[PDB]
């Protein structure tokens, strides 16, 4: 739900840093994120490629 | 631990590659036993039924031939003759090596 | 039309129904070709060379063939399940054969951002690289989806008839020719 909430407000965040958190495992959220998406039919953005590197590169 | 977690699909570890005699055996339980994967599991403890299954997929793209020869080379069967094979033949396998 | 290219086929599934019930047990001790874990599971696992395929028989005489190309290459490989349990002694037969699935796949030799087809077919397209490469298309008319790869190549699943693959394949055809 954040996922896609910080997607709408195109915050930049990643998998990794959320699933680290929740005990999470790639194929249970992926899977559910898979299920929720095509049961609600919600839009969402994509992660832009740009979007990432400005947040990515000031933690050098 | 830092926020720099990389994540990529780690599903294919790393299983023992199949040996030739191992191979050679796999289909003599064919010729013997069939294609019953969960007793050639138990035949072949080191590998599980999914690796039987695998193993059965992979050579079946162009040893199919063999497996179909190797089937109709029909042998009597015996657990304890087949488990002495494997351990000799193993072993054997190591000494010329 | 296309471009000079039709849809292949890659996988069939199908049901049909023995008409008896069935001892699993007897089957996997008897069966060559057989597979089966009575403590775990309700059905038996059986091979056969040709056609290449698979039979999932349960107890309860429902059955499940894969592997085929074509239907009738299904229909075969169901006839010669049938006849291996009838050798087995049961009163099998072959009754109400259905095809379920069919999966096909096509090229059309030059490459698809997939970035654009997602931007301008959202409500059908599903792009996560970081999940899977491929775009995923929910195509309405035939009840069909498509598997799209960057190369160029197309798979489609979900069709009961070929005419719904091809359908599918000459619908998507001047979306992806833009």
């Amino acid at each position: 739900c954040v996922l896609i909430t910080c997607r709408q407000h195109n915050w930049p965040l990643t998998m990794g840093a959320i699933c680290t958190l929740l005990y999470a495992d790639l194929d249970v959220f992926s899977s559910t994120y898979m299920q929720i998406v095509k049961l609600l039919g919600l839009d969402v953005p994509s992660l832009c490629l740009a979007e990432l590197v400005k947040t990515y590169c000031s933690s050098f | 631990g830092s926020t720099t977690t990389y994540s990529s699909f780690r599903k294919n570890y790393y299983s023992k590659p199949w040996s030739n005699k191992e191979t050679d055996m796999f289909f003599l339980a064919i010729s013997m036993v069939g294609t019953d994967f969960s007793m050639i599991g138990q035949l072949f403890p080191h590998r599980a039924r999914i690796e039987i299954k695998n193993k059965f997929k992979r050579e079946e793209k162009t040893n199919g031939w063999r497996i179909d020869k190797a089937f109709q080379e029909k042998r009597p069967f015996d657990f304890d003759f087949f488990a002495h094979l494997l351990q000799k033949v193993l072993a054997e396998e190591e000494k010329r090596k | 039309g296309p471009s000079g290219i039709v849809p292949q086929l890659q996988n069939i599934v199908s049901t049909v129904n023995l008409g008896c019930k069935l001892d699993l047990k007897t089957i996997a001790l008897r069966a060559r070709n057989a597979e089966y874990n009575p403590k775990r599971f309700a059905a038996v696992i059986m091979r056969i060379r040709e056609p290449r395929t698979t039979a999932l028989i349960f107890s309860s005489g429902k059955m499940v063939c894969t592997g085929a190309k074509s239907e009738e290459q299904s229909r075969l490989a169901a006839r010669k399940y049938a006849r291996v349990v009838q050798k087995l002694g049961f009163p099998a037969k072959f009754l109400d054969f259905k095809i379920q699935n069919m999966v096909g796949s096509c090229d059309v030799k030059f490459p698809i951002r997939l970035e654009g087809l997602v931007l301008t077919h959202q409500q059908f397209s599903s792009y996560e690289p970081e999940l899977f490469p491929g775009l995923i298309y929910r195509m309405i008319k035939p009840r069909i989806v498509l598997l799209i790869f960057v190369s160029g190549k197309v798979v489609l699943t979900g069709a009961k008839v070929r005419a719904e693959i091809y359908e599918a394949f000459e619908n998507i055809y001047p979306i992806l020719k833009g």
